[PDB]
């Protein structure tokens, strides 16, 4: 029997950023929802649409799993309904989404003392994003009335700005590694799910 | 694109690089404090210049958003305070000589040293030596030597260079768009926009004087108190309808008469309130003091504090290895980071002072999720108004008896209760004056009303008249006196300490009257009552979100600064000061002098 590989996606050595985050695809495989209780201190466990008891069998056609990292207080943005810097400019979810949401402190692995400004985010936009759409565009946002060809300077402000994140920060700004799912099913028979 | 949308975004940048180059320079700063070495001093050094380049930057960069077509008064703040000129608004000479001028003063004071005319090398400097003479002393001569040598050997080099200072700042107030030096620092005070909570910049000298009218007939009865009782010390050197010389106040410069309890106690025969001793014999240690504070401010609904605080603040001295600064300050490094640097022993102060401190540190976590520009008291009287009426529930008799420092069996008398009340009145009615003084003397020679020939003749004039103190011995136009202050000598405030007395027995008024309390205002403890703690914490939150006036009155109920409160604090003890001072006179005649 082939396992689903639920154990990459929770046991990476590096996280993506927010406004791009990795999107493995989980199919053609016998799920299992043991290896993802462990971990104890989880941070959230919200589901909607579904039950996590309820969770232990069901067959769908396709599973997302979502990885990226963001800070304590803003883990209330990956819930359907909400607005803000992380929902607005880098991952919307829909009204209707199906799935669970997993988010734990990641403290020891994600921060550095003197900073670790590996991870970035996104600040200003010209618009809004449709649901699972991503965007790795690093162009100049123009905050006035005429253009900036291309170079920072009067009202030219670089789009993506780093975390920082420092062991001694807050629990509302450490660092917390997140990863969502998302359950579709199609017109294809369904095959993914266990015993 | 209007303009609205232009600085809303920049705000958010200038917020977004604010907060890492704050906490750095921050980290930084902590430890050095913690580690005293030439490394960390370098990059503290180099932080704060990162920081400082970064602002002076950015308050450039802003200055194009103009306030006239802005309107949402909370970005009206930040714009404010990012677009403050200051010394930069200045040709490059005069900001140099400002410069060397300030921190050619501030070295002249720190460096002070006078020596005694008898042998050349014993020399004192201020702490210790000076401060030591003017504080345990009772000799009238060796006061009086250390009195007129300090403004001899110190005050006589700042007058000169506090001319040219006077000068450069009146020049950049005017090209700021001011009117005088003294008309800029008002302006913290300052409310414009809001309908019916508007405070004009003159407004604040009415104010002070119709609160000090009402102020002064407490404080005359308690001159004539401590008038009385200082004749006893001083047999022969003092006149009983006369002023108090201004060297017997025990301190330096008459800021507090905390050191006249010695000679002032009502019943010498009963001692104060002090739980040391059961404090060391309940072995009690630090973490003891500061989980009992926590416990305290937990029981009236703040929350605890954050596991952060317990493992990277230190609450004790290293030891001779490693060198900090022991003074105990509430530090705010921002993201979520709170600490206290306290070398905390095992004493009733040190057991105050730890709830002053976590009063400063639930202050500054309330106000976290505010911006970066309004995270701030509502004005400059604000902080130390809620470490003092944190502190003064604390001290009560019941709470020390809640939490098992005093026996269940101790009856409280009411000679304690005037002893208390007098120990509270030589350091919080004996300041006011003097701090009223000073500002109006500031601000009158920043306007121009004193003429640069009349400096030392209307302040001595001003401290007969409204103070009660004279000087020992005649002074010309050569000394500067106030400059001796270290608030003078270093450019700061002074009306902070007065609205923030006058402000801190308002919020305990409102706070002892929302909490069901009955009898007298001082023997009132906020423990156990949530009302209390969500009144305040109504205030606390805001930060400088709103108007000082709108604050004010989210606590006590009342749109301006009163007196009422802290004259209703001291009604047992001016019935008593009444009482006894009914064979004595009341009021000082100015002609009175001691070398006359
Ligand atoms: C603050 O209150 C606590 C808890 O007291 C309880 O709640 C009150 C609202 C009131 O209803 C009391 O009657 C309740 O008992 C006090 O802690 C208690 O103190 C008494 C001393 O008489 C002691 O016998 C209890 O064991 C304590 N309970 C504990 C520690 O859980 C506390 O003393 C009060 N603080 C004051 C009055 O300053
Ligand atoms: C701070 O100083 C700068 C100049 O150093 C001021 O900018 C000038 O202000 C005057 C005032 O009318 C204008 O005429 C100029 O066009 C401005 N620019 C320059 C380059 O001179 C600035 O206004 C000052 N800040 C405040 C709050 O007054
Ligand atoms: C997760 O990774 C750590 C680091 O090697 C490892 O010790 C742990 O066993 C892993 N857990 C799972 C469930 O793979
Ligand atoms: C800084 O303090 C720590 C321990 O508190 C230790 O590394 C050392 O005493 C100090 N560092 C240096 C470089 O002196
Ligand atoms: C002021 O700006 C803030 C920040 O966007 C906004 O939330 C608020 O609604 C504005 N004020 C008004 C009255 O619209
Ligand atoms: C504060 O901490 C104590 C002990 O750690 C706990 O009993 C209490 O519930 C905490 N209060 C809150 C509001 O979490
Ligand atoms: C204290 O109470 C006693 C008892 O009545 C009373 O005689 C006395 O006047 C009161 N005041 C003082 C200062 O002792
Ligand atoms: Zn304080």
């Amino acid at each position: 029997t082939n396992l689903c590989p639920f154990d990459e996606v929770f046991n990476a050595t590096t996280f993506a950023s927010v406004y791009a985050w990795n999107r493995k695809r989980i199919s053609n495989c016998v799920a299992d929802y043991s290896v993802l209780y462990n971990f104890a201190p989880f941070f959230a466990f919200k589901c909607y649409g579904v039950s996590p008891t309820k969770l232990n069998d069901l067959c769908f056609t396709n599973v997302y799993a979502d990885s990226f990292v963001i800070r304590g207080n803003e883990v209330s943005q990956i819930a359907p309904g909400q607005t803000g810097n992380i929902a607005d400019y880098n991952y919307k979810l829909p009204d209707d989404f199906t799935g669970c949401v997993i988010a734990w402190n990641s403290n020891k692995l994600d921060s550095k003392v003197g900073g670790n400004y590996n991870y970035r985010y996104r600040l200003f936009r010209k618009s809004n994003l449709k649901p699972f759409e991503r965007d790795i565009s690093t162009e100049i946002y123009q905050a006035g009335n005429k253009p900036c060809n291309g170079v920072a300077g009067v009202n030219c402000y670089f789009p993506l700005q780093s975390y920082g994140f420092r062991p001694t920060y807050g629990v509302g700004h450490q660092p917390y590694r997140v990863v969502v799912l998302s359950f579709e099913l199609l017109h294809a028979p369904a095959t993914v799910c266990g015993p | 694109s209007t303009i609205e949308e232009q600085a809303k975004t920049f705000l958010d940048k200038f917020n977004h690089e604010a907060e890492d180059l704050f906490y750095q320079s921050s980290l930084a700063s902590w430890n050095y404090n913690t580690n005293i070495t030439e490394e960390n001093v370098q990059n503290m050094n180099n932080a704060g210049d990162k920081w400082s380049a970064f602002l002076k930057e950015q308050s450039t960069l802003a200055q194009m958003y103009p306030l006239q077509e802005i309107q949402n008064l909370t970005v009206k703040l930040q714009l404010q305070a990012l677009q403050q000129n200051g010394s930069s608004v200045l040709s490059e000479d005069k900001s140099k000589r400002l410069n060397t001028i300030l921190n050619t003063m501030s070295t002249i004071y720190s460096t002070g040293k006078v020596c005694n005319p008898d042998n050349p090398q014993e020399c004192l400097l201020l702490e210790p030596g000076l401060n030591e003479i003017m504080a345990n002393s009772l000799d009238y001569n060796e006061r009086l030597w250390a009195w007129e040598s300090w403004r001899s050997e110190v005050g006589k080099q700042l007058r000169p260079l506090y001319e040219e200072y006077v000068v450069l700042k009146n020049e950049m107030a005017r090209a700021n768009h001011y009117e005088d030096y003294g008309d800029y620092w008002r302006g913290d005070y300052e409310v414009n926009g809001v309908d019916g909570y508007d405070y004009s910049r003159g407004q604040l000298i009415e104010d002070v004087e119709h609160t000090f009218e009402e102020i002064k007939p407490l404080y005359e009865h308690l001159h004539a108190y401590v008038r009385a009782k200082l004749m006893n010390a001083y047999p022969s050197y003092i006149s009983p309808i006369g002023c108090l010389p201004a060297h017997l106040l025990g301190d330096m410069w008459g800021r507090f008469w905390t050191n006249l309890y010695s000679l002032t106690v009502p019943f010498g025969q009963k001692p104060n309130i002090d739980v040391t001793d059961a404090m060391v014999d309940q072995a009690w240690d630090a973490q003891r003091i500061f989980k009992e504070a926590e416990k305290f401010f937990v029981s009236v609904g703040l929350p605890n504090m954050t596991q952060g605080f317990w493992e990277n603040s230190m609450l004790t001295d290293p030891g001779n290895v490693q060198k900090a600064v022991c003074h105990p300050t509430a530090w705010d490094l921002g993201k979520g980071d709170f600490r206290i640097l306290m070398c905390t022993k095992v004493t009733m102060d040190d057991f105050l002072t730890a709830h002053h401190e976590m009063g400063h540190i639930q202050y500054d976590m309330a106000y976290a999720a505010q911006p970066f520009l309004l995270r701030n008291g509502a004005n400059e009287g604000f902080h130390e108004a809620v470490g003092e009426i944190m502190s003064l529930s604390a001290a009560t008799p019941k709470h020390l008896k809640s939490i098992g420092l005093l026996s269940p069996d101790f009856q409280e008398d009411n000679e304690t209760e005037i002893n208390f009340l007098l120990k509270q009145a030589l350091t919080i009615v004996g300041t006011l004056p003097f701090t009223y003084m000073l500002e109006k003397w500031r601000w009158m020679v920043f306007k121009g009303e004193i003429p640069k020939d009349q400096w030392m003749k209307k302040w001595w004039e001003m401290k007969r008249e409204i103070v009660g103190v004279v000087e020992p011995v005649p002074h010309d136009e050569t000394y500067c006196d106030p400059a001796s202050l270290f608030h003078v000598s270093n450019d700061y405030s002074f009306i902070r300490y007065y609205t923030r007395t006058l402000y801190q027995f308002q919020f305990q008024e409102a706070l002892c009257q929302a909490a069901k309390h009955e009898g007298p205002l001082h023997k009132c403890d906020i423990s156990n009552s949530t009302e209390a703690g969500q009144k305040l914490f109504n205030m606390l939150r805001l930060g400088k979100s709103e108007p000082w006036t709108l604050a004010l009155e989210n606590v006590v109920g009342a749109k301006n600064m009163n007196v009422r409160p802290l004259l209703n604090y001291f009604e047992p003890l001016f019935t008593w000061l009444k009482d006894q001072n009914k064979n004595s006179f009341v009021g000082w005649s100015t002609d009175w002098s001691p070398y006359a």
